Formats: C-alpha cells, sequence, structure tokens
RNA sequence: UCGGAGUACAAAAAACCCUCCGAGUGAUUUUAAUCUAGACAAACCAGUCAAAAUAACCAUAACAUCACUUAUUGAUCCAAAAU
C-alpha cells in the first residue's frame, strides 16, 4: 500500500479488495466463498449452496481492507434501487 | 362494564388431549436407530400369544388408552378358537368401535416385515379401516 | 424533514420549492462529482405531513 | 420475442415429455429383457 | 353491514354468510390492518381486503374450493361421528 | 478402467445443464433428473463430453 | 477408577461360561417382548420415564365408589367352561373359522363389556383424559353403574355421548336423555361439568346441567338445580371437556347454598369447584357414573355467546413463542448476508437524519 | 522411510453438551465416528453420526434397553444369537423440552 | 498432501527421519432440489451438520448405496465455456 503517492502526495489504495470486496457503511465487509466456480460435479448440494452464500469478514480482515482502503469507499452511497441499501444500517446492537 | 365480559386474555386449557387434536402436540421425534420410531401420539400395538390375542392402543408415555382382548369374556363366550384369522379381524373390529367411542380416529401401526404379510393382521388392519379408524396420524403443524 | 425544513422556515411552500431552493435552505446537500443525479423523495414522515 | 420463443419451445418440448419417457422406459426395458434372453439362452445351451 | 346501501342485496347477505367470523355482534364489519408501519399503507390493505370481499361476493362463478390437506381430519372425524349418530331412536 | 466427464443438457426445451460421471466402455447417457426451472422430473440426454 | 455398581446389573445373573448349553431365543418378537418386559422395571440408573415424567410412579390412589360387585369365582368359572364347551362341541363354528367367514354380534359383545369390564375402561380413559386430576384432583372411582347420554337432533337422528366422544354444540344444544339401571328405592344426581372454558379462573370449571334428587330412573321428575345451558367454547382454545357425573345418595338432601335461579345466565353465579361439592355433600354422594366428550366451536356457540350470555363472542388463537436469536455480534465471522435480518425491526427502510 | 501418512489432525469426536445443560434446536449434543451415543427423544441423528437437538431444553443420558431395527441384518442377528437372559443396554441422549408449544392470547372480543 | 490404529489408557488438542495399514478410485440405481432457524470445528482460507417451509413421486422415505467409509483431493488469476 502506497501511504504517500508520488504525484499528490495521498495515500493510494489496493484495487483488489475493491474488486473482489464490498464495504457496509456499518463497518462490515462483503465478500465471496473462495472456490464457489471450482468442480462443482465434484461437490454436495450443501457444500454447493455453502459455497454460493456470501459471507462476512471479522475485525482483523475489516480493519485490514479498511487500512488498505482509501475513505473514499467508507462514503454514505445512496445507489437507485440498490439490494445492499436495506444492509447499509445496522440495528438493535445492543453492545 | 357488564362483570360477564371479563376474559383474562391468557387463557389456560387444562385439557390434556386439546394440542393432540389440534395436531399442534409435540410429536416426540428422535431415536431413528432403535425400533419402532415412538413419533406419535398414540399406537396401536398386536401381541399374538399361542392361546390369546390382545390389541392395544398406547400413548406415548406407555398408559393403555384402549383394549380389545380375546381374554375378555364378551368376545371369549361369542368366538370360538382365539387364535385365528377370524379372531384377529374381530379383535380389529371390537377395537375400532371402542376407538370410535372413545373419540380416537388416528393411530399408527408399525409392524415387522413378516407381520405386515400376516393373513390375520392383514385383515385386522382392513377391519380397523372399514370400521372408521383411519392410520397414518397426520402431520404436526409446525413440526 | 420538508416538514421540518418548511415549519421552520427554511422553505416557503408558497413560493415553488426547487433542488435549488432546498439547497439554499440547507435541507439537502448534493454532490454532482460523487455521480449524485439529485434529490429522491421517500416517506419516512408521510403520516404526519 | 425471446420470452414468447422460449415459452412456445418449452411447451412444445413439454407436450411430447410424456411419450419420449415412455419411449426411454420402454427401451430400457427391451434392452434388460434382451439381455436376460441372452443369458438364459447361454445357459441353456452351457448346460445341456 | 345492513346499511351499506352500496351493493346489492345478495352480495350483502353473501358477505354475512361467508365472514361472519369478523362481524360484530351489532352487526359492524370489521377489517384490521397491521402489515406496514405506515396508516397510508394500512387503509390501502384495508381497502384491498374489501374490495376482494366485495369481488368474491359479487362474482357469481364462484365454486367455493377448499383445500384438503387442513380439512381431511374435519372430514374423518365428521364421518366417524356420523358413524355413531346412525342410531335412529325417538325421543322427547 | 476410466472414467468419463459428460455434459447433459435437459430435454423440456428450457437450457439446463449438469455434468456427471460416466464409464468411458457405456452407451449414451440417457436418465431421468429435476428440472427447476419447470420444476419437473424431466429426460436429461448426453450432448457434450467435458473431461476424460 | 472403578466404583461398585447401586444394585444389581442386568446380565449378571446367567453364566458366561458354557453358552452352547444355554437356550437361546430365535425370535426378534421374542426379544421385544423381553425387552418391553424390562424396560418397565425401576431401575436404579437415570431411565428415560424419570426424566419425560412417569407422572410420580407409584400414586396411592383414593377410592371413591361402590364395592364391586360380590361375585361367585367358582360358579362363575364352571358356566364359563360350560358356555366354552358348549360353544366348541359346534362343528358348523369350526367349518366357519376354518373358512375364515365368521362374524360376531358386536351389540351383544358391547352390552357384556358394558356389564363386565367396561368401568375399569372407562376409568382408564377418564385418567388419561385426567377428569380425576381436575375434579378431585386426588381421587379416581370406578364407573360401576352404566350411563347412555343421548342428545336428539330432531325426530330420528340421535347422538349418542360416549366416553371421550366429539359432539358440537349444535347437537349439545337442548337436554339430553340419560339412561341407567337402578331400583325404585334409590335416589341419583347428575351434573354436567365443563371442565374448560372459564375464563377467570383456571382452578374453576362450569356447571351447565345439575339436577339432584333423582327417583330412580326418573331424571324429569327430579328437580333440577340448575337448568340446562349449551356448551359455549371459544373459537380459538377449542376440544373443552363436558362430563356427566352421576352420583348415588343415601338421604334426601337439601341445599341452599348451590341453588341456582331460572334463568342463570350469569357466569359468577356459574362457577364450580368438584372438589368443595363432594366435600360439602361427601356423607351421602358417591360417584357411580361418568360419561365425558368433547366440543370444539361451531356457528351455534355465538347465539350463545350475544343472545343466552349477553356478551360479545371471544376469540382466541394459538400463538408460538418467538423464535430464539443469539446475542448480535459487532463483526459477525462467515454468516451470510441475511444475519442482519434476523435482528431487523421491521421490513421497511428507515432514514434517520435524511 | 517405511511409515508414511501417519500424520493426521485429531477430528474432534467427543461430547459437546453434558447432562443439565439448557440448549435450542439445532444444536449439536455430541459428533462421533463411531456409534457411542444413541440419539433418544428429541434428539435428531445426521448421517454423519452427530446428534442434535430438535427441541429447546434441557439435555439429560439414560441408560436404555436396544431394540434394533428389524431391518438390519447385523443387529437382528446378534439379537437372534443373544441368551435368553441377555438384553443390549446402551446410552441414549435425550432433551427434555422445557418451553411449551403455545398460549391461547385473546386476539379480538368479537 | 489426506485418512485409520498406538504413542495420546477416561471431554478436546498434542510432536519426532516414532511402530504399522492405506488413499490420488472403482461398481450399481433410489440421479440424490430450492430456501433458512440453530449448532460442531477452526488463526484465516477452508470443511461439517441441520429443525421448519416450498417443487415431483408412496398420497408412510428419500442421508444416493457398497468396497474397515474415514481419505479418494487443489486457492486466486487466466484460458477455453456460451447462461
Ligand atoms: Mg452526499
Ligand atoms: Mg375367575
Ligand atoms: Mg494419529
Ligand atoms: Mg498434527
Ligand atoms: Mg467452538
Ligand atoms: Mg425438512
Amino acid at each position: 500500500v502506497t501511504y504517500f503517492s508520488s504525484r499528490k502526495g495521498k495515500r493510494k489504495t489496493v484495487k483488489a479488495v475493491i474488486y473482489r470486496f464490498l464495504r457496509l457503511h456499518s463497518g462490515l465487509w462483503l465478500r465471496r466463498k473462495a472456490g464457489y466456480k471450482k468442480k462443482l460435479w465434484k461437490k454436495t448440494a450443501a457444500r454447493k449452496r455453502r459455497l454460493r452464500e456470501f459471507v462476512f469478514c471479522n475485525k482483523t480482515q475489516s480493519k485490514l481492507l479498511d487500512k488498505m482502503t482509501t475513505s473514499f469507499w467508507k462514503r454514505r452511497n445512496w445507489y437507485a434501487d440498490d439490494p445492499y441499501q436495506k444492509y447499509q444500517d445496522r440495528t438493535n446492537l445492543k453492545v | 362494564p357488564v362483570e360477564n365480559e371479563a376474559v383474562a386474555p391468557e387463557f389456560t386449557n387444562r385439557n390434556p388431549r386439546n394440542l393432540e387434536l389440534l395436531a399442534v402436540a409435540r410429536k416426540e421425534r428422535g431415536w431413528g436407530t432403535v425400533w419402532p420410531s415412538r413419533e406419535f401420539w398414540h399406537r396401536l400395538r398386536v401381541i399374538r400369544t399361542q392361546h390369546h390375542i390382545e390389541a392395544l392402543v398406547e400413548h406415548r408415555n406407555g398408559q393403555v388408552v384402549v383394549s380389545a382382548s380375546t381374554r375378555e369374556w364378551a368376545i371369549k363366550k361369542h368366538l370360538y378358537s382365539t387364535r385365528n384369522v377370524v379372531a384377529c379381524e374381530s379383535v380389529g373390529r371390537v377395537l375400532a368401535e371402542r376407538c370410535l367411542e372413545a373419540g380416537i380416529n388416528f393411530m399408527v401401526y408399525h409392524p415387522t416385515p413378516w407381520e405386515a404379510a400376516s393373513d390375520s393382521i392383514k385383515r385386522l388392519q382392513h377391519a380397523m379401516t372399514e370400521g372408521g379408524v383411519v392410520l397414518r396420524e397426520p402431520r404436526r403443524i409446525y413440526e | 424533514r420538508l416538514q421540518y425544513l418548511i415549519d421552520l422556515g427554511r422553505v416557503d411552500p408558497t413560493q415553488p420549492i426547487d433542488l435549488t431552493q432546498l439547497v439554499n435552505g440547507r435541507g439537502v446537500t448534493i454532490q454532482p462529482s460523487k455521480r449524485d443525479y439529485g434529490v429522491q423523495l421517500v416517506e419516512e414522515g408521510a403520516d404526519t405531513f | 420475442q425471446k420470452r414468447q420463443a422460449r415459452e412456445q419451445l418449452i411447451e412444445e418440448c413439454m407436450a411430447k415429455m410424456p411419450q419420449m419417457i415412455e419411449n426411454w422406459r420402454q427401451q430400457q426395458q427391451e434392452r434388460r429383457e434382451k439381455e436376460q434372453a441372452d443369458k438364459d439362452r447361454r445357459a441353456r445351451l452351457q448346460a445341456e | 353491514l345492513a346499511s351499506a346501501d352500496w351493493i346489492a342485496e345478495p352480495v350483502r347477505l353473501k358477505l354475512a354468510v361467508k365472514h361472519k367470523n369478523r362481524i360484530n355482534r351489532s352487526g359492524e364489519l370489521i377489517l384490521t390492518s397491521e402489515c406496514s408501519r405506515y396508516q397510508f399503507r394500512n387503509l390501502a390493505d384495508c381497502l384491498q381486503k374489501l374490495r376482494d370481499m366485495i369481488a368474491e361476493a359479487s362474482q357469481p362463478a364462484k365454486e367455493p374450493s377448499r383445500e384438503d390437506a387442513e380439512l381431511r381430519r374435519s372430514r374423518i372425524e365428521n364421518m366417524n361421528r356420523e358413524r355413531l349418530r346412525k342410531k335412529r331412536i325417538s325421543s322427547a | 478402467s476410466k472414467t468419463i466427464l459428460v455434459k447433459m443438457m435437459s430435454q423440456a426445451g428450457t437450457g439446463f445443464s449438469f455434468n456427471t460421471k460416466r464409464s468411458r466402455l457405456r452407451e449414451k447417457l440417457t436418465l431421468l433428473h429435476y428440472d427447476p426451472v419447470v420444476k419437473k422430473k424431466v429426460l436429461f440426454v448426453e450432448q457434450k463430453k467435458i473431461r476424460s | 477408577r472403578r466404583a461398585a455398581p447401586l444394585g444389581p446389573m442386568p446380565n449378571e445373573d446367567i453364566d458366561v461360561s458354557d453358552l452352547e448349553r444355554l437356550k437361546k431365543y430365535r425370535s426378534f418378537d421374542r426379544y421385544r417382548r423381553r425387552a418391553e418386559q424390562e424396560a418397565r422395571k425401576p431401575h436404579w440408573w437415570r431411565t428415560y420415564r424419570e426424566h419425560f415424567g412417569e407422572e410420580s410412579g407409584p400414586k396411592d390412589r383414593v377410592d371413591i365408589g361402590l364395592p364391586p360387585p360380590k361375585v361367585s369365582r367358582t360358579q362363575q368359572l364352571l358356566e364359563r367352561k360350560q358356555a366354552l364347551r358348549e360353544l366348541r362341541a359346534n362343528v358348523e363354528e369350526e367349518r366357519a373359522a376354518r373358512l375364515q367367514t365368521a362374524r360376531i354380534p358386536l351389540e351383544a359383545v358391547r352390552a357384556e363389556w358394558e356389564r363386565t369390564c367396561g368401568p375399569y375402561h372407562k376409568q382408564r380413559l377418564a385418567e388419561y383424559c385426567g377428569l380425576y386430576r381436575d375434579l378431585f384432583h386426588g381421587a379416581t372411582f370406578v364407573p360401576r353403574v352404566p350411563l347412555h347420554v343421548a342428545y336428539a337432533v330432531g325426530e330420528d337422528d340421535l347422538m349418542p355421548v360416549y366416553h371421550g366422544n366429539e359432539v358440537t354444540p349444535t347437537e349439545a344444544a337442548q337436554a339430553p336423555e340419560v339412561t341407567y339401571e337402578a331400583d325404585e328405592g334409590s335416589l341419583w344426581t347428575l351434573l354436567l361439568t365443563n371442565l374448560d372454558g372459564h375464563l377467570l379462573e383456571p382452578d374453576a370449571e362450569y356447571v351447565h346441567w345439575l339436577v339432584t334428587n333423582i327417583p330412580g330412573n326418573r331424571v324429569t321428575e327430579g328437580q333440577e338445580t340448575c337448568p340446562y345451558l349449551p356448551p359455549f367454547p371459544a373459537r380459538g382454545s377449542g376440544f373443552h371437556r363436558f362430563a356427566f357425573l352421576l352420583f348415588k345418595q343415601d338421604k334426601r338432601i337439601d341445599f341452599s347454598g348451590d341453588t341456582r335461579p331460572s334463568p342463570c345466565y350469569q357466569l359468577a353465579q356459574r362457577t364450580f369447584h368438584t372438589f368443595d361439592f363432594y366435600k360439602k355433600h361427601q356423607d351421602a354422594m358417591t360417584p357411580a357414573g361418568l360419561a365425558f366428550f368433547q366440543c370444539r366451536w361451531d356457528d351455534s356457540v355465538t347465539r350463545v355467546f350475544h343472545q343466552l350470555l349477553d356478551m360479545r363472542e371471544p376469540v382466541f388463537e394459538f400463538v408460538r413463542p418467538p423464535p430464539y436469536h443469539p446475542k448480535q455480534k459487532r463483526f459477525p465471522h462467515r454468516q451470510p448476508l441475511r444475519y442482519l435480518d434476523r435482528y431487523r425491526d421491521s421490513h421497511e427502510p428507515t432514514y434517520g437524519i435524511y | 522411510s517405511k511409515n508414511l501418512g501417519g500424520k493426521s489432525p485429531g477430528k474432534r469426536f467427543g461430547i459437546k453438551k453434558m447432562e443439565g445443560h439448557y440448549v435450542h434446536a439445532g444444536n449439536i449434543l455430541a459428533t462421533q465416528r463411531h456409534f457411542r451415543w444413541h440419539p433418544g427423544a428429541h434428539v435428531g441423528l445426521g448421517k454423519n453420526k452427530c446428534l442434535y437437538a430438535l427441541e429447546e431444553g434441557v439435555v439429560r443420558y439414560t441408560k436404555e434397553v436396544y431394540v434394533p431395527n428389524p431391518s438390519n441384518s447385523e443387529a437382528v442377528d446378534l439379537v437372534t444369537r443373544l441368551p435368553q437372559g441377555a438384553v443390549l443396554y446402551k446410552t441414549f441422549v435425550h432433551v427434555v423440552p422445557a418451553k411449551p408449544e403455545g398460549t391461547f392470547k385473546l386476539v379480538a372480543m368479537l
């Protein structure tokens, strides 16, 4: 990660994280299961469902992705017909 | 207001048969490894000794609900050779009539593979069905 | 929020209210460079409007 | 047009589905019967 | 329901015989909506329910189809209690 | 004895394929599978060979 | 570490050595019979019944009822043996049994069952339905005398009320006919009790028809303390139990506290406790007959609630406990995207300040 | 050398919930490779011989008799070869349900 | 690289160029779905179960089965597929 760029001196971001991850405004990150497109004929239906299902990331990976991504991707986003707009926020978090 | 309008919205129904009749009672799902499966509210149990024939309807706790036995004088004095296929059929008819009197209409029967292919108990099941008692106890709502 | 603006006087219903008027009354903020295409209407407080 | 073509093809292929499954079942039965008859003939000629 | 003059008499009678489970003792038919948090959507649902009731009570082509899974038990118990009911002795 | 990986498609007109392991010395593959597009018991026939 | 068993082990009796000289059972049915015979014994280890409610195991039930009929066992056995021998001597019955074409007079079978062993079956089914668990709370009786209750649906339609039957309020709207055998020298009391349906008190039950001082069989000429009230179960909570209890009494009992008025449409007065009733009339009354049936809600209950009782119809529903969910974590690990939907208050988008 | 492939991590086959533990539906009570604990009341059996509670309640462990399925040939043969006084005993895991099925609440007084 | 047994005797885990078995697949038809509570295990990636509800067959089961059944298998990216 480039903490200080050469042209503008800002902090760059890695494109792999934005290509294979999605950040919700609540701080959670969204990702796909590894191996969900490899050798589907060799796997059970339940295993295939688990592979196809979306999963979250814990605190360590979330902090790593936050460090590796710029604050532009942490903004509040109001897309038209956004499927994840309902998941953007958090409710009933007794902490 | 009217003295009779008091409701106490938390109504308690003390009848033990209530949930079984509504088919929302807790069936005893489970074992799977041993036989027979104990997932029922009422079960038919046919005991064929070398002398007498006794058909029980048992609840999941093991108590006897209604029974029809060749040892009973009513069937003994009216029926000859209480071990026959006709004896099994008569016991089944009497048990079906008694179940109709008792208000029970659904029960499970789980015979052995060599018992389901017999002549006496095949006709016993036929008589039980013709008497109004139907097997295959209904599926539990929200099982 | 629209009701809050109107009753605090930031925007006036007597005149036609546009996105310009909302921006002037500080009811909404629009950033065109962030691919924003304007203001949409939701029904969060439609019961007391 | 694509939706209507898809629906038409689905209906046309489903209209012959009982016939296709019956034909497949009869073909499998014929193959099994032929194999059994061949084995029976071989056993009968070898037993004598 | 009996004072509702915007519907036909046969439709009113069909409503009274079909939806008698939700009719108060005073004859006031009552509909309830709970789904949405907005009273506007709740009234939309109530009016849609009323429209469906009016349509099903006004259409004479209704065959009154019923399910089987939840009614097999009722049919079996009705037949079995009728078997005992078949006793025919004069009384009273 | 080497197996064969064969991709079989539905005969219900709808496009629906699935892969199955088969024996090389067997005939053309034809089974009765379940199609979720039409939600029915559908005859599936062999069309393609993917992997040996 | 080894510990000593707290009692005899199950298979410690048979000898391990010389197994070939020990007889075996070759029948799965025989093994099943032996296993079920052993499973009913009170073992010293933690068994299934103790954890799943054998209902306190043995219970010394207080018997409040008439003495059993004293029958000469020797002569009864002799007559039964003679009847069996006479039936066995017939050749046509043997031919029918061999040819599998034989019928039974079910009416006579039912009559004999009621005469000899019907009381015990009725008592055990009343145990199973919990009549004594709510009427006396500690006491079971044997319904020695029969009790045939029948509702009239019309001119030619009669619905019997057997032990555990299902009779609808439409059939039970009118007063039923009760028949039992008794000489013209005794007095009886009939009490119809609703065990379930009291709105306020769970430990209390309703009275529907209480008639006392019945001379012999004639129930109509006996004075009715409480007039008949058609059953009124709730729409939601269904299958209430209604029990006709028949008591035999010696003295001419008169009571002014349990007397009910002719209208008797007040549920406050229609609140009963059979325990206290039998405590009050324990000296003379002794229960001898019992006939209970189930009753659910139908269209006729609304009329009873509205016209007779002058109340609105209460409607119930079988609500289920909410599903259990664990504490929501700040960072769920490997949980599906729908994890946030399990704790959503409502399916409505909420804009806080926008 | 001559001994290869002997390294393999443990599969954590053991007992999860003990007697008196309050569990909910779907909780895995125990996992095993061979049939050590048999499911009893309100305990299912997964295809990998794991035991999971079907109802919410208290876990119990009981010694009970063993009546095998008549279709299981090996167990049937063992049963027929058992002597006249021998009865098989096994350890079963049960769940005693604590939460009632439901309550009759008033909806509307019509 | 993966699985089984002892070391590691009784919840779990536990190493060596420690002592032995194996696995890199075969045969058959019951061709074995979707969705979702709650749990096992685990640094992470991965692996496991699974109640209720829906589509097609008894109008009563479907976990594909067997070979000690446990291992019989490989992540991104990229290439060929064409849904
Ligand atoms: Mg903005
Ligand atoms: Mg005797
Ligand atoms: Mg090892
Ligand atoms: Mg290791
Ligand atoms: Mg854990
Ligand atoms: Mg299911």
